[PDB]
């Protein structure tokens, strides 16, 4: 089990201490988009911040994809509606449920179960890839995962109005790392002498 | 339970690549033997036409007769596929004390087959490859001579940055192992394995190896794959003690473990960048020269 | 224990391991549809679980003055998807249904809909509301599209359908003791064997709000309900070309 | 051969519908007795409640106890299904001698349920049906009496020209038998069987019987099929004979062979043309009156 | 006698009965495609026999001076028909196919065509047709459509392609002697087992004029030849919607 | 973690697909053999030089030369792996000069010498190794003499027995006799060298065998196995964006 | 079944009967400890169920603002009880623990807490907050004694330690759907097999708020958590008089 935080937007020390946080407030609840985090897990940011993006960060190759889930920390009335959804890379930006409904994925719904295993399997055609260089190369596309509403956050007067969890990933037996690069990354103004 | 039998069409038995025709082997095979000139039937195999075998309604042979040929020419060692390798020259680099061409004191050069169309053209006749690659470093004298100077040799594995002055974080790279060589060791010997990121080297290859929509700015790519290589060679003099002598290398190239496909007919033409198609299509000349009539010389 | 469901496609899916049960229809066998009757002779196919799963295709809210609404069955998803697309370009359709709404109520809210499924209904449109000046209907209430339309007066139907006498239908109940989802199970009935999709409306849905919507204020307004479908072992018969005519 | 299982999965054992679910026929089945309050297990059947069927874990009839009943009816013959009818007014049409609805001689009426909604309505609960009719028409004087004219009936069958004169081609109607009736004789009694198009007549249907696209112009086939329907019927006198006297028509209706599905309930509202869905919105009035208060009348 | 088959869709079609024989190819067994080795792990499906049938594609005509023309495979059909959507919405393709040329010629006429189909061929573009300037090539010669493109060189085939050292592709003669059809077979066979379908071109056929076209004045100019395929149990991988990206 | 259906259905709209595999996973472990190219370090004995008054140079044996790989090595805890020193000798210009030099160890527990004639220098239990400048390098194996099961760096305790005072406190991370010794070198003999000489240093280890796993570090220490860090200047581990739809 | 447990001492105690159920370790056998490799070679003892029970050491509150907590294990109960006297007057000492943590939230309370048992840690002190002046910390944060001490960074643990990368330790959630309490299996494992109990830190606990705690004003501010511990068939080695030295 992993822990994967993925919207960490805020860019301040003193949100250094609430970096858990995902979007939840008096939302229009109209199949409006939560938020959106391609599949790609060997890119830096917060996607290498986990024990699994780190060691992949430091590979070249990848055979697989990973698992994913999410909790939930409402109270007892308290409950909600949401939309859990996985595209895989050959098209744009999602607009509504319709390109939900264009991705295949597993229909979630907050009950009494808070987790969603969400498993993506092995999508991927090519093992290796033509070498070029950074640049304006991104073309090549690698999927994408939406969050939807669909009536609202919906709790029960005497309740407050925020509920925000963090998210959860793992990788599977089929997933295979290796072919290890050199370290790019790391802060030493003086060497031990 | 087993009512429907629409889908009982199927040919289950998967041997290779999709088709749908059918064959079966056979335990053993057959034989043929010689003869003369004889008006009969039934078992008449004697004489092979490559294409017909056999005679047509209007004689072809009716006139005169043939003869026969023996042989004494073995074929059991006659294969060239890693064997075809002789003498030729190859190339050399050098590593001056004082120059303008090498302004840093390092040579880092990137590993390739295309190093010299000459030869390697000889070599490029295929496209899908799987070999074994030697590299060879001697080095000596611009003038020809030997003088026991401090030299050393570090590699430069894929993906490393490359550096870009004497003292870049590439030379410790860490992952890779280090070779005990001096100028008074015999000169440099390093076998190269198949790490292509696909089955074979791509060269006669029309694609687009970057993500992303294609557009007039993103087609240098052709050939110099930034980061699909197997990475270059950094050259250098480390230590304390500096050479007070220039340095010239000679680059020798070997090949082993031939594995081909794909044939790929001759080339007659010459290109002008790294597997460039175009051509000198205003000066076209035929791969042989011909004469004012074939009769006589 | 066979109230189960794997659903996975897109990037969400939604599932349900201790829901409100199912209900049966028929009690019968499976079959595929009549063959051996059609105009033409040619052998049938059987396009099988190409494409078939689940994608919500609205999510309606509840108010205080809920009228009531429905859909038109099967033109939701005659136009739009790979589907749409094959239903445009193929005459002949047939397949199976299980319906799944969602629909989740909270410590606070009280209150119950009247969802009913009504088959072979020959839709009562406005008609120009009084219809009695000949003003046609224009075609913004034909083919109104994923947003459904607004019904006019629950207790008749905008035909003369007094409620109580709605209970021949599959009716259900929403209600906190009663289900968290609520689940239709309706097979393909018509009166005749092949019709184009064009031509032809089979039946719509049909919500009414039976109790009005009520809490103390303070809480959320509007309730929320979400539907979506997925025909199983979908078949398609007049197999031709992308050509409409 | 028989390699792969990929379609093995399916359920061959078509019965009906198309479906999922699956059960099984019994040999037999199973009764219960009644009995009295005792605290046991295992075997307590007695009473039934149609959705619980037992004891919930709070009481219900823990303070009092029950009775019993026996029964005396019969219900073998009570079917009403096609003998359901009884008294009640039909209809009637006329055939003056001098007169300004009819300038022809002859009237010419589509034949159809949709005659009089009035006790139509009541058949017109259902939607899909099929059924045997009958038409009867007994003639008359105006003023009530009986006179000693010449006439006869003539029938249409559907997809012969609608008659526009006395002497219209209409009469020959070659492939329509004829029925040996005169005044003297008993009044017209025709039986008519079920010949939709259809499976069963279209009333509650929206769809477009016309090919072509859908425009304003092609809206009132809605009820009133030129083709579709199963024809009219024609009355007037053949002969140099004419009557001198104006006649009377009374038009008598019954149905059999019950066949009946789809059940739809009740009409409370009134129509202005055939399947109209159009009601007086303005004027709605509940299927009953109520009162200021239940408890009291 | 298997050289036989049955076509008929929309509205004409063509078979043979006594035609010029067919090629066999490699002597083999009848296979799926590999499976155990994507990236990713979920179950293949198989679209069976729902579209592929013949619809010609162009009746290639030739002239007296007929220099070349080719075609892009299978940039022929990925962007045209139900076909064209399924490749356009679907990441991975696979599939068999029968290669049957019609090309006849009458009593009168006399001459050959050089008809040959160059798998894996790197196409040999015009690029500038000089190319010593760097004037790119427009799109104009990447993505022709329905229409092919013309070839600059014959017996260099814009590459330095000398003719006759082209035997090494199955090759094909066209005449009154040889054939009223020709048919060609070719497997899948690529470098990497997956692949997209606009980034990637696996090959394309190639026809230069043998012999030059020749008739006494008074005949026929122009000589056409009709190209139709069909893959034969087609498979497609990367089951996703219909999202470009 | 289910394993089952809940009885609110997962899947009840759609369908799923198949899989198949083609790689092996026998020869993929990294424990060993994850040893790349990287940059390692250096030393430098000098005729003339200020930092070195005394003509020898005696290095401290251990792991702590440069955090800047042996935190890549560093992030385990409890570990025993084979060693293994490599001594390469050149001209501080990049050239070879033919000089005498020669390698003497330092065993753990002697003397650290203070002079170029020390007692040092006999060091009886220690064998000798017949090297020379025309021989290859110096590559010496190390073997695991930990006094402990495993190399205490991240360790809370006093190795110093006595109560705990605030003048004994400098001995984390530098313990005066636990260590595994260091290494001296100078020039022996009556021919003294006429150049002066550079060394690199290079690292390799074997016989992997490794516990209590330790997750990444994204600061930086001042001192050995110091557990300070920059507070004022705290940056996470990657940068994130003003939002995640869109780069 | 086996969630149960008897415990009674003292006036009051804390047992379950439908609590949140336990959580294994190692799947493993009971056993002692190593006897034939001490310095000594003296018999061992076993000083077997005499006063291993459970008195609670305290009750940690949670509010709006918490920064985050933790303990020294086994510093907690080293100086207090019988048990201090034994620990302090003997040097070696092995047992076993079980965990059980109690935390509680009404219906009006939402949250959870982060709560990591870190074995091995070594503790990551305030080391003078910025540590770039050599002002060693005093020892009023070296033996805190039954209070705990707090902790400064949360997603760095005091020493660059990023919270999503706590993973490793067993992890637990508190939630009313989760539990009512919380279980934590912890054997006894060191790199060495004897140690005294003054000089070495074998590790300790940790508690930082996953999640922040809310509630519409009018309700509790603040949320006491229960903790106590008892090791079960503890043993202790080195067997001397009461002599510190």
């Amino acid at each position: 089990e992993t822990i994967l935080e993925v919207n960490n937007v805020p860019t301040n020390a003193t949100s250094l201490m609430e970096r858990l946080r995902f979007p939840v407030s008096a939302q229009a609840g109209k199949g409006e988009l939560c938020a959106v985090f391609r599949a790609d897990p060997g890119r830096s940011g917060p996607w290498q911040s986990t024990l699994l993006g780190q060691l992949c960060g430091y590979y070249t190759q990848w055979s697989g994809s990973l698992e994913v889930t999410f909790m939930f920390t409402g109270s007892f009335m308290a409950t909600g509606k949401m939309l859990i959804a996985y595209t895989p890379p050959g098209g744009p930006l999602p607009k509504d449920r319709a390109t939900a409904m264009l991705g295949t994925h597993v229909i979630w719904d907050f009950g009494l179960q808070s987790s969603v295993t969400l498993v993506i399997p092995w999508i991927s055609n090519t093992h290796y890839r033509a070498h070029a260089r950074d640049g304006v190369f991104d073309y090549y596309t690698t999927g994408l995962v939406s969050i939807w509403y669909q009536t609202n956050y919906v709790v029960p007067i005497g309740a407050p109005n925020t509920a925000y969890i963090i998210a959860l990933a793992a990788a599977q037996k089929n997933f295979t790392m290796k072919l290890c690069k050199d370290a790019s990354d790391i802060l030493q103004t003086g060497t031990i002498q | 339970g087993d009512r429907v039998a629409d889908v009982i069409e199927s040919s289950i038995g998967d041997s290779v690549s999709r088709a749908l025709t059918r064959a079966l082997p056979a335990p053993t095979g057959q034989d043929t033997q010689v003869s003369s000139h004889r008006l009969d039937t039934g078992k008449v195999p004697a004489l092979q036409a490559a294409e017909i075998g056999a005679s047509s309604n209007a004689s072809d042979e009716s006139m005169i007769e043939t003869r026969c040929v023996l042989n004494s020419h073995s074929t059991a060692e006659t294969t060239l596929d890693s064997f075809f390798s002789r003498a030729g020259l190859v190339g050399e680099i050098d590593l001056p004390l004082e120059g303008t061409t090498n302004p840093n004191g390092y040579a880092n050069w990137d590993i390739d087959i295309t190093g010299y169309a000459q030869m390697r053209r000889k070599v490029e006749l295929f496209t899908y490859m799987r070999f074994d690659a030697e590299f060879t470093f001697v080095a000596c004298t611009p003038t020809g001579q030997v003088v026991p100077q401090l030299l050393q040799y570090m590699f430069v594995p894929p993906g490393a940055p490359e550096p870009d002055s004497r003292e870049s974080l590439a030379w410790q790279t860490a992952t890779n192992p280090s070779v005990f060589v001096k100028l008074s060791d015999p000169p440099a010997q390093v076998s190269v394995p198949f790490m292509s990121p696909a089955s074979a080297y791509q060269w006669f290859y029309d694609g687009y190896p970057t993500f992303g929509e294609h557009k007039q700015e993103k087609d240098l790519e052709y050939g110099a794959c930034p980061n699909n290589m197997m990475g270059t060679f950094s050259v250098r003099t480390v230590g304390t003690s500096k050479s007070k002598y220039p340095l010239v290398i000679r680059i020798y190239m070997r090949m082993k473990h031939v594995r081909a496909w794909i044939p790929r007919p001759m080339r007659n033409q010459n290109y002008l960048f790294k597997a460039n198609p175009n051509y000198a299509g205003n000066f076209i000349k035929p791969t042989g020269a011909s004469r004012t009539a074939i009769t006589t010389l | 224990s066979d109230r189960v469901a794997q659903l996975t496609i897109g990037n969400s899916t939604i599932t349900t391991q201790e829901a409100a049960n199912i209900i049966v229809g028929y009690g019968e066998w499976p079959s595929y549809c009549s063959d051996s009757d059609a105009t033409a002779v040619d052998k049938p196919t059987r396009p099988d679980v190409s494409v078939n799963r689940f994608y919500t295709l609205d999510t309606k809210l509840w108010e205080k003055s809920s009228k009531g609404w429905y859909w038109k069955f099967p033109d939701v998803l005659t136009e739009t998807g790979v589907f749409g697309q094959n239903a445009q370009f193929h005459y002949l359709y047939r397949s199976g249904f299980c319906i799944h709404v969602q629909c989740n109520a909270s410590k606070f809210h009280q209150g119950a809909l009247l969802v009913a499924v009504l088959p072979e209904y020959v839709i009562g449109s406005v008609a120009g509301g009084t219809g009695t000046e000949d003003t046609h209907p224009p075609y913004k209430q034909t083919q109104p599209g994923a947003d459904g339309f607004e019904l006019q007066h629950p207790y008749v139907l905008d035909a003369g359908i007094p409620i109580s006498q709605l209970t021949v239908c599959p009716h259900q109940w929403i209600n906190l003791r009663t289900n968290n989802c609520a689940t239709i199970i309706v097979p393909y009935i018509n009166a005749l064997p092949f019709d184009s999709a064009l031509n032809h409306c089979n039946f719509g849905l049909l919500v009414v709000p039976i109790s009005p919507l009520d809490y103390d204020q303070g809480a959320t307004p509007v309730i929320p309900i979400t539907i979506t479908l997925a025909p199983m072992c979908s078949e398609f018969a007049g197999l031709r070309q992308a050509v409409t005519q």
